[PDB]
C-alpha cells in the first residue's frame, strides 16, 4: 500500500474515464459534496425500504 | 501532463507514478489551467520554458 | 512560436 492523498488519488481515478485532471481540482467542493450527499440517500433508501 | 509533482524536502519535480525517476518541471512536462485561487493545496514553484534561453539569440 | 519568433 503505497499512501496518497484523496483528492489526488480521485483525480487519477478521473483520468482513467478520460476527464483531465483540473475538472476535479477545480470542481472539488461540488464533488465532495454531491458524494456526501449520494452516500446519504444510500442510508435513506436502505432505513425506509422493504 | 503525465505523473505526480513531488518534493525531496527542498526542489520540486515531475515523476511518473509507477517508478521514482524525477524530472524538472517545464512547460512541456506541465499543462496549465486558470488561476492559483482554486485549487486546494497548490505550491508556488518555478516552471522552466525550454524555448526562451534559445529565443533569446 | 510565432509570437517569440518576434527575437
Ligand atoms: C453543475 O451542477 C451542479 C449541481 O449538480 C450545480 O451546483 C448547484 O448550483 C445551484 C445554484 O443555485 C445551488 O443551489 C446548488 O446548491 C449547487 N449544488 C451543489 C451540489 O453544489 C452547478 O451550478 C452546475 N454547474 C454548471 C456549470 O452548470
Ligand atoms: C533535492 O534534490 C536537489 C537536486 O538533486 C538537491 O540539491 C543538489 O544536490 C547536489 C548534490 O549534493 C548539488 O551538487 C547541487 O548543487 C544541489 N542543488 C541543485 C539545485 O542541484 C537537494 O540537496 C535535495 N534535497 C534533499 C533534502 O535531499
Ligand atoms: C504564493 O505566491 C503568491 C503570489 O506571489 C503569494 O500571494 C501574495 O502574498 C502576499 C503575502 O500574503 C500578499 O501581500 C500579496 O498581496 C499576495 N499576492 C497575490 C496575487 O495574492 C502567496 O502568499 C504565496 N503562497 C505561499 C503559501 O507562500
Amino acid at each position: 500500500a503505497l499512501q496518497i492523498p484523496f483528492a489526488m488519488q480521485m483525480a487519477y481515478r478521473f483520468n482513467g474515464i478520460g476527464v483531465t485532471q483540473n475538472v476535479l481540482y477545480e470542481n472539488q467542493k461540488l464533488i465532495a459534496n454531491q458524494f456526501n450527499s449520494a452516500i446519504g440517500k444510500i442510508q435513506d433508501s436502505l432505513s425506509s425500504t422493504a | 501532463r503525465e505523473g505526480v509533482f513531488v518534493s525531496n524536502g527542498t526542489h520540486w519535480f515531475v515523476t511518473q507514478r509507477n517508478f521514482y525517476e524525477p524530472q524538472i518541471i517545464t512547460t512541456d512536462n506541465t499543462f496549465v489551467s486558470g488561476n492559483c485561487d482554486v485549487v486546494i493545496g497548490i505550491v508556488n514553484n518555478t516552471v522552466y520554458d525550454p524555448l526562451q534561453p534559445e529565443l533569446d539569440s
